[PDB]
C-alpha cells in the first residue's frame, strides 16, 4: 500500500528496520563486547494510551532481547 | 511558502507575549552547535571534519581527509570540498583515514550527509568495529536467514534485511586487507 | 527495369527508420519495467502511460511503412 | 498517551524509536519536546526541540528563492519524499533518546 | 527514367530519419513512466509535457515527410 | 535481371532494421535485471511486463521481416 | 538527366539530418519530464528553458532543410 | 555532367553531421533541465554555460556547412 | 569525370563523421550543466575542464576536416 | 579510371569511424566534469584518467587515419 | 581496375567499426573517471580493470581491422 | 568490407560491459571478482556476434 523502501512499503517504520538491523548486528559481536551491547539492547517501559482524559488500558514491555521481529 | 520564518530568535520575541515574562526563554538545540552547513569555511585543505556519531557514542569528531562511505547505490568517498550529500547506508565498511593507518567500523546502516562548509556527519545506530565480530556466527544466523521465508511481508523485509546485512558483515568480514 | 528495381533498393532503405522504433519501444518498455519495479503500487498507471507511448511511437512506425509501400505500390 | 517506567532499568535507543513509533501511530505536522538539558549539577534550563514531518511542512519551511535542501544530492533507493520520511523518524528517535537522558541525568 | 529511379530511392534514403524521432520519443515517452513513478501526483503536469514534447518533436518527422513527398511527387 | 538482383540487396539492405529491435530488447532485459536486483520480492510481475514489451517490440521485427518478405517474394 | 536524377538522393540523404535531432528532442523534452518530476514548483522555469533550448536546436534542423531545399530547387 | 550532379550528391550525402549535432544539443539542453530543476538558484549561470556550449558545439555545424558550400560551390 | 566527382562524393560523406563528434561536445557540455548544478564553487575551474575537453576532442574535427581538404585539394 | 576515383569515395566513407571517437571523448570528457563535480579534491588525478582515455582512444583515431591514408597514397 | 577499385571503397566501408569501438572505450574510459571519483581508493583496481577492458576492446577493433587489409593485400 | 560494420556494435557493447565493470567494482571491491566473471562470461557470450558476423566475412570472401 505505500511507496517507498523494501520496509517502508511493509508498513514498517524506518526506526524499526534500523534497529532491527543494529540487534541482528550486535547479535554476532565478539564475546568481550557482545555481553555490553546487550545493555544498549534491551527494551524496558510501558505505555497506556488515555482517551477521556484519565481512563485507558495498559500496554507492557519487559524486551530484553531487543526490538520485536515480528509485526508491531 | 515559508511564511512563518520561525527559530530562536523569533520564538524568543513572540514567547515574550504569551508566556509570563519572568519565565526565562526555553533553551533550543541551536544553541549548543557552533558548526552549521551554510557557515563556510571549515575545509583548511586536504583534511575534513568527519563527524562520525552514534546513539550512545561519538566515534570520532576529529579532521579527516579521506571518508568511504558504503552507500544503498554502493560504497563511494568523500574528499575535502566534496558535494552536498544526504546518502543512506547501507550495512557496510565505514573506512576512516588520516594517510596510510585505516580504521575499518562496520556500521548497521544510517544515513551519512556531507554538508556544502565540508563536515560529514556520518549517523549510524549500531556502529562495531569490525575487530569485534566474530566470522563463525555470520554464516551460522545466515543458515536459518535462508531458511524462514514466511509470506508475512513484515517478517520477510526481516529476513531480507537479515540476509543482506549478513551477507554484507561475510563479504566484509572475507576480504581484509 | 531501372525505376522497378529502384523502388526494391528505396524501400529497403525505406524500412531501415524501424531501428530506431524498436529501440525507442526497447527502452520505453524498459521503463516501465523500471517504474513499476520503483512502487508497485502505481504499477497500473504506468502500463496505461506504455500503452499510450507504444501507441504515439507506432504512429511514427507507420508512417515509416506508410512510406514503404508508397514507393512500392504508389 | 502516558509513557513511564522509562528509567526502571536504564534507557536505550530501541526504547526511544518504539515512543517514536506510537507516537508516529497518530502523524501530526510537528513534534515538540520539552526536557531539562543537563548543563552542570547546577542549572538544568529547559529546552523545546522541535521536529517537523518530512514535508508535510519541514520543506515547505526550507525553500527560499528555491530551497536550501536541494544543495545535497540526495542518494537513497527512493525518492526524497522517502529519505526525508526516514530521516524525521531518525530524528524524532535522537531528540527523543537524547531528551529523556538529558531530562533523567537532570 | 533515372530521374523517376532516383526519386524513389531518394524518397527511401529519406524516411530513415524516422529512426531518430522514433527513438527519442520512445526515451521521452519512458521518462514519462519514470516520472510518473517517482511522483504521481503531478501526473497530469508530466503528461501534459509529454504531448508537448511528443508533438514538438514530431514536428520533425512531418519535415521529413514533407521532404519525402516533395522528393517523390514533387 | 536487375529487378531480381535489386530485391536482394533489397531484403539486405532492409534486414538491418533488426538491429534497433535487438538493442531495444537487450537494454529493457537489462532494465528488467537492475529493476529486479532492487526489489527481488515483486520480480515476477515484471517478467510479465517484459515479455509484454517484448512482443510489442518485436512488432516491429515482425513488420521489418514482412516488408522482407514481400520485398523478396512482390 | 543524372544532374536531375542525383539531386534528389542527395535531398533524401540530406534530410537524414533530422534524425539526430528528433533524437535530442526526445531525450530534452523526456529530460523536462523527469526533471519537473523532482520540483513541479519550478516546471515553468523548467518549460522556459526548453522551448529556448527547442529552438535553438530545431534551427539546426531548419538548416538541414535549408541545405535540403537549396540542393533541390537551388 | 556527372561532376555537377555527384558535388551536389555529395554535399547532400553530407549534412547528416547535423543530426549528431542535434543529438548533442539535445542531451546537453536537457542537461540543463535536469541541472537547473535540481538547484534553481543559480538557474543562469546554467544557461550561460549552456549557451558556451552550444556556441562551441555549433562549431562544428558551421563545419559542417561550410564544407558543404564548399562541395555545393567550389 | 568520375575522379573529381567521386572525390566530391568522398568530401561530402567524408563530414558526417562530425555527427558523433557534435554529440559527443553534447554529452560533454550537458554534463558541464549538471556538474556546476551539483556544486557551483567549481564552475569555472569546471568549465576549464570542460574547455580542455573541448580543445582535445575538437581534434577529431580537425582530424575530419584536413581529410576534407585532403580529398578535395589533394 | 575508376580506381582513382574509388580511393576518394572510399577514403571519404573510411573516415566516417571519427563520429565514434567523437562521441566517446564527449562521453569521456563529460564523465570527467561528472566526476570532478562530484569530489573535486580528485580533479588532478581525474584530468589525468581523462587524458590517458583521450590518449587510448586518439589510438583508434589515428587507425582510421592511417586507414584513409593507406587507401590514399598505398 | 575495377577490381582494385572494390578493394578500396571495401576497406573504406570496413573501417566503419572503428567508431563503435572509440565509442565504447569512451563510455569505458569515462566510467574509469565516475568510478574512480566514487572512491578513490579503489582507483588502482580500476585501472587494472579499465586497461584490461580497453586491451579487450581493441580486440574487436584489431579484428576489423583484420578484415581492412585482408581484403585489400589478400 | 561492409559486411564487418557489425563488429563497431559490438565494440560499443564490450565498452559499456567493461565500463559497467569499472562502475560495479567500484561499488563493492569486496566482490571485484565475481563481477569480473559475470564480466568475462558476459564477454564470450558477446564473442559470439563478433565470430558471426566474421564468419559471413569469410563465408562472403570465401564463397
Amino acid at each position: 500500500a505505500p511507496s517507498g523502501p523494501f520496509y517502508r512499503v511493509a508498513g514498517m517504520s524506518y526506526l524499526r528496520y534500523s534497529n532491527i538491523c543494529a540487534d541482528l548486528l550486535r547479535n554476532v559481536l565478539k564475546e568481550p563486547f557482545k555481553a555490553k551491547a546487550q545493555a544498549r539492547q534491551a527494551i524496558h517501559f510501558r505505555q497506556a494510551p488515555y482517551v477521556d482524559g484519565k481512563a485507558g488500558a495498559s500496554k507492557v514491555y519487559e524486551l530484553e532481547n531487543g526490538i520485536p521481529k515480528t509485526a508491531n | 511558502e515559508a511564511a512563518a520564518p520561525a527559530g530562536p530568535k523569533e520564538f524568543t520575541e513572540v514567547w515574550n507575549k504569551k508566556a509570563p515574562s519572568t519565565l526565562i526563554v526555553p533553551e533550543f538545540p541551536s544553541n549548543y552547535t557552533a558548526v552549521k552547513a551554510v557557515g563556510e569555511g571549515q575545509v583548511h585543505g586536504d583534511a575534513f571534519p568527519v563527524n562520525f556519531y552514534t546513539p550512545h557514542s561519538i566515534l570520532s569528531q576529529a579532521q579527516k581527509d579521506t571518508v568511504v562511505l558504503p552507500g544503498v547505490d554502493g560504497y563511494f568517498g568523500v574528499k575535502a570540498s566534496h558535494v552536498p550529500t544526504i546518502a543512506q547506508l547501507k550495512p557496510g565498511v565505514v573506512e576512516l583515514h588520516s594517510g596510510a593507518e585505516s580504521e575499518k567500523f562496520f556500521v548497521s546502516g544510517g544515513f551519512a550527509f556531507v554538508h556544502p562548509n565540508g563536515v560529514t556527519d556520518i549517523c549510524v545506530l549500531e556502529a562495531a568495529t569490525l575487530d569485534q565480530v566474530d566470522p563463525a556466527a555470520v554464516k551460522s544466523a545466515l543458515a536459518a536467514a535462508s531458511a524462514a521465508q514466511p509470506t508475512d511481508e513484515f517478517e520477510q523485509a526481516a529476513n531480507r534485511a537479515a540476509i543482506e546485512l549478513y551477507s554484507a558483515l561475510e563479504s566484509a568480514v572475507e576480504a581484509k586487507a | 527495369s531501372v525505376l522497378a528495381a529502384s523502388k526494391m533498393v528505396g524501400a529497403g532503405c525505406a524500412t531501415i527508420a524501424l531501428a530506431g522504433v524498436g529501440a525507442g519501444l526497447g527502452v520505453m518498455f524498459g521503463s516501465l519495467i523500471n517504474g513499476a519495479a520503483r512502487n508497485p503500487n502505481i504499477a497500473k498507471q504506468l502500463v496505461g502511460y506504455a500503452l499510450l507511448g507504444f501507441a504515439l511511437t507506432e504512429s511514427i512506425a507507420l508512417f515509416s511503412l506508410l512510406v514503404v509501400f508508397l514507393i512500392l505500390f504508389a | 498517551l502516558a509513557i513511564a517506567d522509562t528509567y526502571k532499568v536504564r534507557v536505550t535507543f530501541g526504547q526511544a524509536s518504539l515512543i517514536v513509533e506510537e507516537l508516529i501511530k497518530h502523524n501530526p505536522q510537528s513534534y515538540q519536546i520539552l526536557f531539562n538539558k543537563f548543563r552542570s549539577a547546577i542549572s538544568f534550563k529547559p529546552t523545546v526541540a522541535t521536529i517537523l514531518s518530512p514535508d508535510l511542512l519541514e520543506k515547505q519551511l526550507e525553500d527560499v528563492t528555491g530551497n536550501s535542501l536541494d544543495a545535497y544530492d540526495i542518494e537513497a533507493s527512493h525518492e526524497r519524499s522517502d529519505v526525508l520520511r526516514d530521516l524525521t523518524e531518525f530524528h524524532l528517535g535522537v531528540t527523543l533518546y537524547n531528551a529523556m537522558l538529558e531530562n533523567n541525568c537532570s
